[PDB]
């Protein structure tokens, strides 16, 4: 079925396990800085767990 | 106190985190895209509070100043250490035959 293709796109494959965490850190919108800071690091800190 | 090098080893720890911060949060903004780009007040005031203690602990770690008069370092001299000459010295004085003979 192939030997007729008629239309073509490329979509970008998911996000890696690490790059889904970009998404967490920034962008939470916390209330203070105070509390901004402790989240990134706290990601940074999963992250150097991992 | 010389507790200023510690303190100097701090900012730059700190400066280093903020500098791996920044990083995250360009490789997240180029991965979504966004036409803000401004980098987040919460790390812009790490890194200006690093760079503020980091040089602020370097000027003190730097060494301290030498008064310029020539007189200030010669007023505890004695004429007990100039007369002295390491080249000129002689050995047959009373210490050979009074010191261990």
């Amino acid at each position: 079925s192939l030997a007729e293709v008629v239309c073509l796109e490329m979509v970008d494959l998911p996000l890696t396990g690490a790059q889904a965490e970009l998404e967490g850190e920034f962008g939470k919108k916390a209330d203070g800085l105070l509390g901004m800071f402790l989240k990134r690091l706290s990601s940074q800190l999963i992250l150097l767990q991992a | 106190p010389s507790l200023w090098k510690g303190l100097v080893g701090i900012g730059l720890f700190a400066l280093a985190h903020a500098a791996f911060s920044a990083a995250q949060h360009r490789s997240y903004m180029r991965l979504t895209e966004k036409e803000d780009e401004s980098l987040p007040i919460d790390i812009v005031l790490q890194t200006l509070l690093a760079f503020a203690v980091t040089c602020y602990g370097i000027v003190h770690i730097a060494g301290e100043f030498k008064d310029m008069d020539a007189t200030s370092e010669l007023k505890n001299k004695t004429f007990d250490t100039l007369r002295n000459h390491p080249s000129f010295y002689v050995f047959n004085h009373r210490g050979r035959v009074l010191f261990r003979p």
